[PDB]
């Protein structure tokens, strides 16, 4: 009884892009992760933390909804102590981390001729990113010795890309809308579970 | 501009270890995308090793874990410390700045080339 839905994420119209990944803070109401877990349709259910058949008999505190769209041979890189591009530059993952991440093809929908414009993902930055970090920025990137600011050329590298996405793209060249739900434990009390 | 210092051919035996060394004008080792690259008779562009700017690196299938990446920030210079080779590792090794990605990075630089000189 008194169930909240959640099909504004899983089948949302439209995502963002990797760099301005949304968050949905999710508390008291109903999940139903045994419908997602038995869904099938999806060519990565990864669920660290704990196992992903027996999980329905423990909730949580917090749910957060994170959202974004990948190439199809990176998708290794979302785990615990794995590095890589987007590893390192676009989402970093915690060590210990109990977090529960999905992942299918979405060529047929989102990878239309000639390939989006829409998504851009970061290439270059200083060091690696924190755990759980956003860098909403749209700053040229500085990779030398003079300063890179409204200037180009040399070393005034733009750190965001788009993607080449052609319905012709092999398997691993395809775009992946991957969502990843992070569990929350505090002295708040336990509240989506049903 | 941007020079190119490839040094460190000699006369060399498998399993045992020497060092070699990359120098760079313009730029800086610790914040550039640079990637190893090698060539040798009866082979292709090999690409051989990468070093990300955040300070990950990574490897091709056959030179992890014998090998290790060495750079210094205020040298503005790279070094490879070739550990623990075998003999098929005769070649020409060639440093090189990876732009983007691909097959292999498109290099707009390419190193000056030594020749690995497995012999005993």
């Amino acid at each position: 009884t008194n169930l909240c839905p959640f099909g504004e994420v899983f089948n949302a119209t439209r995502f963002a892009s990797v760099y301005a990944w949304n968050r949905k803070r999710i508390s008291n109401c109903v999940a139903d992760y045994s419908v997602l877990y038995n869904s099938a349709s999806f060519s990565t259910f990864k669920c660290y933390g704990v196992s992903p058949t027996k999980l329905n008999d423990l909730c949580f505190t917090n749910v957060y909804a994170d959202s974004f769209v990948i190439r199809g041979d990176e998708v290794r890189q979302i785990a615990p102590g794995q590095t890589g591009k987007i590893a390192d530059y676009n989402y970093k993952l915690p060590d210990d981390f109990t977090g529960c991440v999905i992942a299918w093809n979405s060529n047929n929908l989102d990878s239309k001729v000639g390939g989006n414009y829409n998504y851009l993902y970061r290439l270059f930055r200083k060091s690696n990113l924190k755990p759980f970090e956003r860098d909403i920025s749209t700053e040229i990137y500085q990779a030398g010795s003079t300063p890179c600011n409204g200037v180009e050329g040399f070393n005034c590298y733009f750190p965001l890309q788009s993607y080449g996405f052609q319905p012709t793209n092999g398997v691993g060249y395809q775009p992946y809308r991957v969502v990843v739900l992070s569990f929350e434990l505090l002295h708040a009390p336990a509240t989506v579970c049903g | 501009e941007v020079q190119l210092v490839e040094t460190g051919g000699g006369l060399i035996q498998p399993g045992g270890s020497l060092r070699l060394s990359c120098a760079v004008s313009g730029f800086t080792v610790s914040l550039n995308y640079m990637s190893w690259v090698r060539q040798a008779p009866g082979k292709g562009l090999e690409w051989v090793s990468s070093i990300y700017s955040g300070g990950s690196t990574f490897y091709a299938d056959s030179v992890k874990g014998r090998f290790t990446i060495s750079r210094d920030n205020s040298k503005n210079t790279l070094y490879l410390q070739m550990n623990s080779l075998r003999a098929e590792d005769t070649a020409v090794y060639y440093c090189a700045r990876g732009l983007g990605f691909g097959e292999l990075p498109p290099f707009d630089f390419w190193g000056q080339g030594t020749l690995v000189t497995v012999s005993s």
